[PDB]
């Protein structure tokens, strides 16, 4: 998962 | 006397604060409203939802920290994003009420508000003790952004790969810290000791938080109050 | 006229709505506020998750619906709820304003709103002239919470699985519809075809919505803006 | 998946 953080972090 | 790329670090860190950071709260408007099951933690979901946000935009700025794999990234956001929210959260928090003012009585934050956002008393104290001692630090701007960049680069956090590079960029910034304090700050002979000491009492909050939340978050009818963006930083999915 | 039965069927229905719907709407000052990026879709998503618990709360006591496996009463739920929503929300719509009017400025809502939820005039249309439609009927109460039955109960719902009960059941709540038409509802030949027609005027706008949705759902930005319940609901994990 | 469902659903 993780998709949220991936794209906060560009 | 610092050097000149050690003061290019203070710039950087100090910038990332003032952009990720606003001491009129004004954004608290938009989040779902405080009321005094768990009647705070609507709103108190959000706060902390709006925090990792910030916490990542000043996280992205730090010197270093954007080479990292992007796992390595999000494996020290997750493991120290509540640390950095209490961190920060210091320059909200009055020594004077023992809370967190951040507007009239709507945004003042009581111990007892947290409670009705699932958490007990026993644990809500050494979070109050670790917040009066940090103020306590009358710490400079400089050195408050530095902790906490420090706080964020701790190279023992469950998940980490490159832990030798986190391991080299937390010490840079160590020595930026310590040289500030030494040159910079009149009369702080111990106050790097005790700062990092403080990043030992964050360990313990934070390992107690995760206790408190892994319950919160194995209850449906609670994490459904909660945001995507919290289950996921605080979420245990590798 | 009625039989018992039938009637025990309508006293039910109409008391599982007034208690899952407030006509003063006093409970959406506790969703995020509204902003006329898509600075609608935090409050929108708000008012959706909350009328999902309410069609939750309504469906539990549809006769009948209780005793239907966990997993069908799910399946139901997840690919009817959107078509609920837009049934109950003719109650605030207004034919004067075309709009939704549930409060003030801030909780009126006008198809320009909606748009900054991410979603375009093309398909806004047709809603409204859902909406329109729908209002012109006049419903009484009492066939405005049959059709809602009715809709949750359509046997030809991706996912399920005793769709011969589910059928049954559904057939069971047409009846008391047609009968109570026919007895009590003075001038309405027509009305029963009407309504089952605007049953199918809601398959387009579910089918609709559910690209609008998929597209909005994959972008993480957004996603993150919707809350756990919304996310669940309209999600596609099996 | 659906545990909030399976919460609200009683
Ligand atoms: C956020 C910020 C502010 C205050 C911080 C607070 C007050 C409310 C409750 C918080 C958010 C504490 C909570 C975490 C609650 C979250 C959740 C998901 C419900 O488990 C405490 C958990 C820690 C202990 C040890 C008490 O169990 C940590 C810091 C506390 C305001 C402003 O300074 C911005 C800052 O950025
Ligand atoms: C809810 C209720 C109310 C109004 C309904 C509205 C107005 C705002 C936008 C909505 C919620 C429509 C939206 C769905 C938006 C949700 C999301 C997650 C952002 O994709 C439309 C999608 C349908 C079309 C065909 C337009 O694409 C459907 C019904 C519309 C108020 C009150 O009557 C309670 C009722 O209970």
């Amino acid at each position: 998962k993780h998709k949220i953080l991936h794209r906060l972090l560009q | 006397m610092l050097s000149d790329e050690q003061m290019q670090i203070i710039n950087s860190l100090v910038e990332a604060h003032h952009k990720t950071y606003d001491d009129s709260y004004s954004d608290f408007v938009r989040f779902r409203p405080p009321v005094r099951r768990l009647s705070m933690l609507p709103h108190l979901a959000d706060l902390v939802s709006y925090s990792i946000q910030k916490v990542i935009g000043f996280a992205k700025m730090i010197p270093g920290f954007r080479d990292l794999t992007a796992e390595d990234q999000i494996a020290l956001l997750k493991s120290s994003a509540i640390e950095i929210i209490m961190l920060r959260s210091n320059q909200s928090f009055s020594l004077e009420d023992m809370s967190w003012s951040c507007g009239g009585p709507d945004f003042k934050y009581c111990i007892n508000d947290v409670t009705k956002a699932g958490h007990t008393l026993e644990l809500l104290e050494p979070l109050v003790k670790f917040q009066v001692g940090l103020k306590k630090l009358k710490l400079h701007e400089e050195e408050h952004v530095l902790l906490m960049a420090i706080c964020l680069l701790s190279p023992d956090r469950p998940g980490v790969q490159d832990h030798v590079r986190i391991e080299a960029l937390q010490d840079r910034l160590c020595d930026v810290l310590q040289a500030y304090i030494r040159i910079q700050h009149p009369g702080g002979r111990l106050l790097y000791a005790k700062m990092i000491q403080k990043l030992a009492d964050l360990r313990s909050l934070n390992e107690e938080h995760s206790k408190q939340y892994r319950s919160l978050s194995f209850q449906p009818e609670h994490s459904m109050q909660l945001t995507p963006l919290v289950l996921e930083v605080f979420g245990s999915e590798v």
